[PDB]
């Protein structure tokens, strides 16, 4: 199938790119930090079977902004216009398009300061694993006919 | 004890695996006459014949049905399909599977989509008779 | 065998699917046949069962505490075994004429 | 005083218990004709008869309907059969049994299935008379 | 001032009073006919009678409705019934009753009953003549 | 495997490309004819013909459907259009073309508005011969 | 890119501003006629005609429609009247006006209220030619 | 006894035509009208009928699935030369007590139609006739 | 019937088979540890009667990762994969197959560290118990007839 | 009409039949035990009028348990089933038999440990007290009729 490993190095990636801050997985690395620091996670995930063999996903991803000196929600703002300008219609993950629904942002404070929470959703179908007996092609056919 | 779950399901289509499939669905609808009796009541009925109606459901994955029909419906020759339908849920302790013949559809969707909605097709058709396979 | 040997043999998979397959289009042919009145109706075709239990017992199968549908859905390697019912009917050869004076 | 629940409700028909049964449901249906007599504002009605319907829900855990009418339909024979309702419930103090008679099917559902849904049969019918057992 | 509520409610129906009775309702329909007058726009009209309609609606505590016109409506004789209600809020300056007269039911119920349902019956029907006792 | 979305829709009218379009839809129904054949209780159907059916919806952008009909429609001659839909999801493998022909619209908005809502125009047509392009 | 938000409308009626207007809506229906032409299966229509309506609907602010044709209307003569549509968004580049001509009205509501409900009244019209300014 | 399942129903007919089964049938008629005259009795004030014969008539409907009938009377009716037929019909319904049968012959057809049709309308051909005899064959 | 712990013992062992880290089934044992442990139980179990003698059963099944060492956010991400490709489409409990209607799976934060909560729900019908008197078979009948 | 300490003295008798750990009904028993108690208790009820004189009672019935020692959940899912073996379809108190609508069991966490919750509602029509008074027969009917 698709793995989630590769849709978070590709996002990534495209972080690492286009922006210069550091980027980082665990909380604790972001606590240690001395400032301006993204947080990437893969808030949900939810699998309907539609399909026998094929099932339907829609995966959330959440991309935070901690600004940790003063006088930086300018610069929230600022990178707010920038993550917009990427991920408008479509990701490339694996020789494979998928598409991007909706989009979603939110201010709030946490503890005792703001910080920017940047979502969008994925929708794409995906096949289950089976496993499948080979078998050898007819050569003898038997038909007896009778009251 | 476990009721089959529709999840098992697999559609062959003109001797042809129908790999996307939502929902099958065939019926005969029986054809009654009210008839009254003098003495009684009761009024009773006498069967005349039956009707085969059904339709399936499909994601447009690929443009099957026009290259079913679209040019014979138009030079005024009308194909007939076979059917079959098979249900085997692991839980239960038997499968079931069916062959529907002599198959009319009602209608072609040439083209149908809708901003941010994955394409569904469901084509109504007509049947005459039926041949049971692996009853339960 | 026109129908059989020419395209069955050799170019499709032997799995059940295509034995229901295969099934039903000998069905239908012999359908026609019945409608020019050369057999008679209800003529049926199946899976012949005793001689694929009998070929399945002569490998190495224990046919103890199965199922008659797992014993059909069973692999025969590259054979199929089919039965058809067919009637034909006869001519007149024999009579008995009985009068009341 | 409690009111009978409807979990406790078992269906016999043709002389065979249905042991997967949703809901069973049998009525009586009048046939009036309007009457206006000289001299009366008020509109009377004249009963001329009646009419049996009815319907079953049960799982599709076999293929029962097909074994009882499937191959007598094709051939253009039209079977009846009988039909025993029972609902006991402890709380309440009796029990009623009902015996519906001269049964005839509306129609059959060969196939119906859909992905992530556990399949249904209703088959509606239509009767002509009743006998009444352990009357509460 | 207080409106009267409907759980003050009681029906006697063929002098016995019915125990369990969710709801009651009867009501008088009028015809008319349009008539046009030479030289004026507005459509006046006659009224040419009326109809007597209602309904019952009541618990499966037991058997009342069969035990109440079943053999009869076999054998070919509609009886006609008496019913009587009556609706006496405590909070209320006063009581209401109605008796309703020459009442004929549409159908009968014989057995219906579902999967964790308490069963309940309703029963329409048609009435002639009505009587007022106890006037508010 | 993946379902086309139909995000990924265009529609050409006339030979100008139509820049706002939320859903497009076109459907070919057939005629069919009981026809029952003695000594046989299934009854079959003869095609007799079909009809084409189909709507558009936009958003209130601009006035095209009066600068394409109105004058046109009080003088007394109905024009005739062609309208091409294309449908290519990057995730599915091809793309799809339709072309439709010989269209007529079934009727004309001036205009429709109230208050907090942004402006959507249908319009249903019905058409004749179509012809394929880019078929998967 | 911007679509006019219904917010923006205004309405004249014989020639006097309708301050409280909730919404406005005028259409054309036209009418076709099945016609089959021998060697083709697809089936052709032929237009012979059209027919406009549409709706107003506005707050119980004042009586204005009693004073157009309350006295008119039991008189026996109908009056008809002109009506302008403007719709202009400051986001969208343009403004659209439309005048609708020979209007009749289908109804005429008297009086209307509920307890706590604020008063609406819609009327629907017929119209039979409109004229168009200031097209986008 | 009587039963609602008992009524024969038309769907279960069957009709050969001159000896050939003709499968594309619709609906087959046959009837005899008496011919009665009206007597009046002295000192009696109801009416007496007497009969004096009868007369057969009849119709048939089928598909228009081939060009049947032109082929049996079409040239022959020109050249002055009548032909008759002989026609049975069978009405073997399950349910009812069995079947019953009917021979009826000297058939001579009314008219003859060479074409018939319209636009979006399936086609149809019915043929009335009248005859003279007619048997009784395993009748219920 | 079918019990709950033969439901918790297969996923167990198929979890040993298929994970080299421990798997514990109470608190006290994940608090203990020094890292990198699993946590199975049963989350909630719904039965509604829809035939006389037969139950309907919805369980949902609940399964946590909780990486202690810092810098094994990574580990969770590939670990969820591992996960999904066993969990497809049913499971084999005694010698009966149940399916598996849907999947879901959250990225959250508990106390002071990201966990991951994989979960499922089986659906099933089951028959509940009862007692049945036992009949011998009928060997005289009497019938008598009268006015 | 029916008491609901009669409902909890016949689920607590059939409990200590059933079972050999302590039942408990008030919270500070069970916060002085030394392990594996019970604690049972009606969750609410519900009160409706259908008739005139008769109400509609939907009654929840919560049991509790809660394992002290270390390594007794197991001990907990092995009670779970044979708990699932007692209430299948109804009880009877004081001769009159009440029907069990649904079933539900939930583990969760309280404070630091998890307990099980299993819970169960009965649904029954009960009448309401009135007071009628009486009267005599009827003796002498007096009946004038005029113009």
């Amino acid at each position: 199938m698709l793995k989630y490993k590769e849709i978070l190095e590709t996002i990534i990636e495209i972080l690492k790119k286009n922006f210069t801050e550091s980027i980082f997985i665990d909380d604790e690395s972001v606590q240690g930090s001395e400032g301006s620091c993204f947080f990437v996670s893969i808030l949900s995930v939810i699998c309907t079977p539609v399909m026998l063999n094929t099932n339907n996903k829609d995966i959330v991803i959440s991309i935070k902004y901690l600004p940790k000196p003063q006088s930086k929600s300018i610069r929230m703002y600022e990178i707010s216009d920038e993550l917009n300008k990427l991920f408008n219609r479509n990701i490339k993950v694996t020789d494979r398009k998928l598409n991007i629904t909706k989009l979603e942002q939110s201010i709030k404070k946490e503890e005792s300061i703001y910080v920017l929470n940047f979502t969008f959703t994925l929708n794409y179908l995906d096949s289950v694993y089976e496993e499948d007996v080979v078998y050898e092609n007819m050569k003898e056919i038997n038909l007896n006919l009778g009251e | 004890r476990n009721v089959m779950s529709g999840t098992w399901g697999e559609l062959w289509l003109d001797g042809n695996k129908v790999a996307e499939v939502k929902k099958f669905q065939a019926k005969m609808e029986f054809t009654k006459e009210d008839i009254i009796i003098a003495g009684q009541m009761g009024t009773d009925t006498k069967y005349m014949g039956y009707k085969g109606k059904g339709s399936i459901t499909l994601y447009h994955v690929s443009s099957r049905m026009h290259k079913l029909i679209g040019e014979k419906i138009k030079r005024g020759s009308e194909p007939r399909f076979v059917a079959i339908s098979k249900l085997n849920d692991p839980d239960s302790y038997g499968a079931e599977r069916i062959a529907v013949k002599n198959i009319a559809f009602d209608d072609l969707t040439l083209a149908d989509w809708e901003v941010g909605v994955k394409g569904e097709i469901e084509a109504p058709f007509t049947f005459t008779e039926y041949d049971f396979l692996d009853i339960i | 065998r026109k129908v059989i040997i020419d395209d069955y043999i050799g170019k499709v998979t032997n799995s059940y699917d295509n034995k229901c397959l295969l099934i039903v289009a000998i069905k239908s042919y012999l359908e026609e046949l019945e409608k020019s009145a050369l057999i008679e109706s209800d003529s049926t075709v199946e899976i012949d069962f005793e001689a694929q239990k009998s070929y399945l017992k002569s490998k190495g199968v224990d046919l103890s505490y199965m199922t008659l549908q797992e014993i059909k859905e069973a692999n025969t390697g590259s054979k199929v075994f089919l039965k058809a019912k067919i009637k034909v009917l006869d001519a007149m050869e024999d009579i008995d004429l009985s009068i009341e004076i």
